[PDB]
DNA sequence: TATATCTGACACGTGCCTGGAGACTAGGGAGTAATCCCCTTGGCGGTTAAAACGCGGGGGACAGCGCGTACGTGCGTTTAAGCGGTGCTAGAGCTGTCTACGACCAATTGAGCGGCCTCGGCACCGGGATTCTCAT
DNA sequence: ATGAGAATCCCGGTGCCGAGGCCGCTCAATTGGTCGTAGACAGCTCTAGCACCGCTTAAACGCACGTACGCGCTGTCCCCCGCGTTTTAACCGCCAAGGGGATTACTCCCTAGTCTCCAGGCACGTGTCAGATATA
């Protein structure tokens, strides 16, 4: 019986992979057991609700491929993921659309 | 590489217009034009001799995009969708 | 001395002075 | 026809440019423009080509982000038109200088 | 080859069980990944070199969290991440 | 023969002076490489202060000595 | 007799920018330290060199703040600088 | 235990720091709004120094845990370790 | 017998420190031989740039005993070293005296 | 325990033979010391890692200092690391 | 200010002790050579979208001018900061200890990746009825 | 003020090529054992952080007053915007060519590891000389 860990903690991101990843990655000398396990929960939850809202985005123009414009528009129009991706351009995302409130007519 | 010069001048008036409102810019004096093209210029400067440090360490004769997202990973630029 | 042909000071001469200049 | 007034274009284009996301550099001169420069540091060199779109999609957001402090800027001081001063002034204060 | 596409799209249909995603925004997310991924272990190490220590436990990763995440994404994290640790201890 | 002088933004001024000028011929080289008028530059030489009317065959001078504009108007 | 309005302040920025010394009273920055420390974790305590430390930081982070604000007020065509001055410097820089 | 203490940050200190940032003139309503710059800049960083120690498994905030702190910040200070 | 490898590169900054350091850095697995040397070579080097300016500024206020003001005043003062240590913060440091020039009243 | 003061005044006795530091201007120097080693081996670890390499040798720094130092101080700090390589490989 | 008399931080002796230096040893990282094929470079032409270029004009930049008010300056006064002791601890720091948690190896097997169909969300076209602008 | 008029949003056909769904299949995650040291924990020293009290004095504070300067208004001119015409090169597509990136196999030498030896830097005493001070 296989019973993979990211099965054994009820996750859907590979604890495996995770693992591997921190072991050869020159982090530390040693990885502990329960590490693995939590970043695997906390990367599968950020991309839980970054695409939460890039759906609520993506149905509100009325399609259903999610584009970069929508992954855009989902986390420039939320202030935690704006200061957790203040440096972050993307590639095919384009711009919120503001206008300075002075330059309207008239 | 034959005479590559003056693609400095590539950069039009109306484009440098197009990316002005895109950030909601109303009116433009004339004397930006050259202005924007000497920013961007040592821009590029900044991230080729990022990268092409960064493919002469590879010891390789082309420049990927990989290269490029690290050397802007570098400045704190980071760019995503480009792996 | 030694670190005289080894470092970058060429041009040009730096004042550092701080004058408390009084009346 | 007919003639508008002359910042009713400009507001209609504002709002299109930000209603699009495609690139708005013509792709032959930058990519042309990276030669140039890359010349300066070893000769034949080559690009991959999703290494020129990375540098488009790097620069013009940079661009971009340097008109929209520029904006500012110039909203501050009370003018609406950009001058140079505006784009001296936003590298100053970002450090850039 | 290695994607995190597979999970991605997991967590998409677990999320809006009707929508798709095109290439280049998983490409996205896939970069968001891997960035995210990089700076919390680059964190905790940091963490574990601070206090002279060898080994990155889980509890090294319930403060890096805290160091790079703001406001509730937080507090929502780190219960996330104990929920899964305590699921794992327990089974 | 060649004197340097601190501004008050901070910056140095290169110039190059025989060294039995006097003072307002000092002040009108400096005056040629700043925007500023020799009614507000007043000067300080390591402690003791300028007077136009003098020279600066009295005023210690040497290769590369400094200057410094300082302040009040009255 | 008296000075002109302005005289004084430049030397004061003659003074002020010759000088090296903390420009905010000790013991009043350390009760603002303990007090604001005191809603994440109560009951706390300060080696004097991280007060020190903390002190040293935010009187560099201010005189950052004034510079830019000095750069704005000047783009404004004005001598004063207002609120108005700090907010659009710090938008700028990212705040 | 402790009142309203960012009073203590006094208008003659506002003063000097804009003295030596350059400043020759000051409008009065910056005293108000340098107040709520201090705030958020020491809580930011006194947020992570704390989360420091408290990691750390001490009582005490340390110099180098202000000076973690502030370079996780980008601000490095030299001359505390 | 003893011959100290610093020494033999002929250094004053600790290789056999320096290469420590890497070692139990967690930067790599393996650590090169002659890249302790080259980075000693290198921090030896910032190093003497910066005490040979905070000298001149030391000598030229007039005072034998290098104080941090006078480290302030040499790396703000030149292009290379205040664009490597621009975000950098020192411990009684001061400013530059700087003054813009629109507040200078005339006559 | 463990500082680099006794190198720094050694190259201070070097470079001016007459001055001296206090205590505050060794204790940044030490700082500025430490900063400068961890941004460079940090630099030259994720060209390790970057090239699927696991040594970090020479050529890691050399390209790792030629991203980091600007100007000129490149070009000599690349200059004084051959030349001490080279006299150390002559030993 | 001469002469003499007191001071503190730095420059300079001692021991020590522990981390650095030396010899050897092997095993795996890495250099180097072949090879092979994807991808980049360089052509060619058609087309046409976009850049370029006048041209008028109107709206905004700028300079000047006047007004009043918010802010600099200065003086009494009053309030805490600061210094200087005092002591009393809570914790920082170090040491032994022993255990239980992570590294590592060998065998296995299911997960995830390269590859290959396929159909429908989405891009596009072609109207075709609505909705901001501007001289009235 | 508003009807003409340019945006302009939208409804419906059409085709397409990308998102997604199976299929081998292989290789990395799993399981299940030793083993050996990282660190958890008790315990002890002792040091520096915290409350405290009192004297001094300097820095804050409050107030009065006289402006420089912000801010609004006005005119004016110039220069940037909308628009119509020419013209130009970007782009699309296609088609060779080779070159350098990726892979694989083979060898080797270079760095980890262990052991032993010993001297260089840490720590801590001592002089010493720039700085302050009393009297004449």
């Amino acid at each position: 019986k296989a019973k993979t860990r990211s099965s054994r903690a009820g996750l859907q991101f590979p604890v495996g992979r995770v693992h591997r990843l921190l072991r050869k990655g020159n982090y530390s000398e040693r990885v502990g057991a329960g590490a693995p396990v939590y970043l695997a929960a906390v990367l599968e939850y950020l991309t839980a609700e970054i695409l939460e809202l890039a759906g609520n985005a993506a149905r509100d123009n009325k399609k259903t491929r999610i584009i970069p414009r929508h992954l855009q528009l989902a986390i420039r129009n939320d202030e935690e993921l704006n200061k957790l991706l203040g440096r972050v351009t993307i590639a095919q995302g384009g711009v919120l659309p503001n206008i300075q409130a002075v330059l309207l007519p008239k | 590489r034959k005479v590559l010069r003056d693609n400095i001048q590539g950069i039009t008036k109306p484009a440098i217009r197009r990316l002005a409102r895109r950030g909601g810019v109303k009116r433009i004096s004339g004397l930006i034009y050259e202005e924007t093209r000497g920013v961007l210029k040592v821009f590029l400067e900044n991230v080729i001799r990022d990268a092409v440090t960064y493919t002469e360490h590879a010891k390789r004769k082309t420049v990927t995009a990989m290269d490029v997202v690290y050397a802007l990973k570098r400045q704190g630029r980071t760019l995503y969708g480009f792996g | 001395h030694a670190w005289t042909h080894r470092l970058r000071e060429r041009k040009q001469l730096v004042i550092y002075e701080e004058i408390s200049d009084p009346e | 026809p007919h003639r508008y007034r002359p910042g009713t274009v400009a507001l209609r284009e504002i709002r299109r440019y930000q209603k699009s996301t495609e690139l708005l550099i013509r792709k032959l001169p930058f990519q042309r423009l990276v030669r140039e420069i890359a010349q300066d540091f070893k000769t034949d060199l080559r690009f991959q080509s999703s290494a020129v779109m990375a540098l488009q999609e790097a620069s013009e957001a940079y661009l971009v982000g340097l008109f929209e402090d520029t904006n500012l800027s110039a909203i501050h001081a009370k003018r609406v038109t950009i001058m140079p001063k505006d784009i001296q002034l936003a590298r100053r204060i970002r450090g850039e200088r | 080859k290695e994607s995190y596409s597979v999970y991605v799209y997991k967590v998409l249909k677990q999320v809006h069980p009707d929508t798709g995603i095109s290439s280049k925004a998983m490409g996205i997310m896939n970069s968001f990944v891997n960035d995210i991924f990089e700076r919390i272990a680059g964190e905790a190490s940091r963490l574990a070199h601070y206090n002279k220590r060898s080994t990155i436990t889980s509890r090294e990763i319930q403060t890096a969290v805290r160091l790079l995440l703001p406001g509730e994404l937080a507090k929502h994290a780190v219960s996330e991440g104990t929920k899964a640790v305590t699921k794992y201890t327990s089974a | 023969m060649q004197i340097f002088v601190k501004t008050l933004t901070g910056k140095t001024i290169t110039l190059e002076v025989e060294p039995s000028d006097t003072i307002e011929n000092v002040k009108a080289k400096i005056q040629d490489k700043e925007g500023i008028p020799p009614d507000q530059q007043r000067l300080i030489f390591a402690g003791k202060q300028l007077e136009d009317g003098r020279t600066l065959s009295d005023y210690n001078i040497q290769k590369e000595s400094t200057l410094h504009l300082v302040l009040r108007l009255r």
